[PDB]
């Protein structure tokens, strides 16, 4: 999801009426900038049959 | 005789704390010029002996 040929999925906020965009403060923003990288994981997923 | 009963209960890893400051830096400059032009006039009189 999405098909083979489209381009990928955006998230950015985090409410459930959505607003409140993801912040960061500082120091994580200094550790960002220097070339890290953040890491994404998956806990569960609910859905339906 | 056992009971069927779930027991949970929450363990704390981390916790990250993030402050809130608003910090300013202003620069500035400045130039100026100016005339003056002006006028006097003087009497004098005087007596020795």
């Amino acid at each position: 999801y999405p098909k083979k040929g489209l381009s990928p999925l955006a998230l950015n906020t985090m409410d459930q009426f959505s607003s409140r965009l993801i912040p960061i403060n500082y120091d994580q923003l200094k550790k960002l900038d220097a070339g890290k990288q953040i890491k994404l994981e998956t806990t569960q997923v609910s859905g339906n049959f | 005789l056992v009971a069927a009963y779930p027991i949970v209960g929450v363990g704390m890893e981390k916790l990250i704390i993030s402050t809130n400051e608003h910090a300013s830096t202003d620069q500035g400059k400045t130039v100026s010029r100016a005339t003056t032009n002006s006028k006097t006039e003087s009497n004098t009189a005087g007596v020795s002996v």
